[PDB]
């Protein structure tokens, strides 16, 4: 509740609205409602054209109500996307992700049921490497450029967790 | 054998070459990088610098 | 380096015959002579008060 | 007498305002000068490893 939705959406606004290179939105386990609020105010601004196709976002979706699994790999869709944005055609990509707390948050809530030992604080084992092999993808190449914007939830306000 | 070949048979390999040359042209300038460069050049400034 | 290691067809020939015959402009003063004679002017004024005092 | 020739050796000194400018004249067009050379210099070596690097 101190803004991150709100400032990732200025940020959308104003350097989306000022790019040419092809935005990616990637929702990682947000509300739905959101989802349907983005859409249709990217719809409403021009930078979704349902009709004429020189729309210049691509929308990757996997909120709250999906399983551990889809929140877990919805981060790694929306990445993909970008990807092959970036390598395959030069261009320069914005990629845009909330919330990328809840990919982590997706390991943890399969990590004993695949029978791994937990963690401090109740987290994967595993926590910084997959965030590292996912991470380490975001990232610009001399084969393409990707400013990435990633709102990153911080439970209860801890920036220690 | 690579009488009448560039790139041994390669019937491929031009569709990013052309990316990479287009990117390791741009990050070496954007002017033709194939011929002399001209040199235009400046003078530094003054003003009035004796007693007023 | 730049003789033995280019394969275009003498590039590197012409491009270093047109920097050996490449004539830099040196940049000529066109600003002290103008302070020298307003020194000159100054040292009239100081002299002629060295005079008075 | 001493407040006067104390006046007398200031004016003697005066000259160096002239020296200063006349400095700073000097460096710039040196300054100029060799940010030509450098110039000049860096870009016809750069059209040269272009060539190397492609
Ligand atoms: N830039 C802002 N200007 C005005 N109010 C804001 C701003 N950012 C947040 N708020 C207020 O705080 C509330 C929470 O916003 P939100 O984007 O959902 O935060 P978060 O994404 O961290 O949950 C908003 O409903 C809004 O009332
Ligand atoms: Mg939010």
């Amino acid at each position: 509740g101190v803004g991150k939705t709100v400032l990732i959406m200025e940020l959308i606004n104003n350097v989306a609205k000022a790019h040419g290179g092809y935005s990616v939105f990637a929702g990682v386990g947000e509300r739905t409602r959101e989802g349907n609020d983005l859409y249709h105010e990217m719809i409403e601004s021009g930078v979704i054209n349902l009709k004429d196709a020189t729309s210049k976002v691509a929308l990757v979706y996997g909120q709250m109500n999906e399983p551990p699994g889809a929140r877990a790999r919805v981060a790694l869709t929306g990445l993909t996307v970008a990807e092959y944005f970036r390598d395959q055609e030069g261009q320069d990509v914005l990629l845009f992700i909330d919330n990328i707390f809840r990919f982590t948050q997706a390991g943890s809530e399969v990590s004993a049921l695949l029978g791994r030992i937990p963690s401090a604080v109740g987290y994967q084992p595993t926590l910084a490497t997959d965030m590292g092999t996912m991470q380490e993808r975001i990232t610009t190449t001399k084969k393409g450029s990707i400013t990435s914007v990633q709102a990153i939830y911080v439970p209860a306000d801890d920036l220690t967790d | 054998q690579t009488s009448g070949g560039p790139v041994d048979a390669s019937s491929e390999y031009q569709q990013e070459l052309e990316r990479e040359l287009f990117k390791l042209k741009q990050m070496f300038g954007n002017a033709d990088m194939n011929t002399f460069p001209t040199f235009k050049f400046e003078d530094p400034k003054f003003e009035v610098i004796e007693k007023p | 380096y730049y003789k033995a290691n280019v394969a275009k067809a003498g590039l590197v020939d012409d491009f270093e015959k047109k920097f050996n015959a490449l004539k830099v402009p040196v940049p000529e003063d066109k600003y002290t002579a103008q302070v020298d004679a307003e020194e000159k002017e100054d040292v009239k004024s100081c002299a002629e008060w060295v005079s008075l005092s | 007498i001493d407040t006067e020739k104390s006046q007398q050796a200031l004016v003697q000194k005066r000259h160096y305002l002239f020296d200063v400018q006349r400095n700073n004249i000097a460096m710039a067009l040196e300054v100029t000068y060799r940010e030509r050379l450098y110039r000049v210099y860096k870009e016809v070596k750069n059209r040269l490893d272009y060539h190397i690097s492609v």
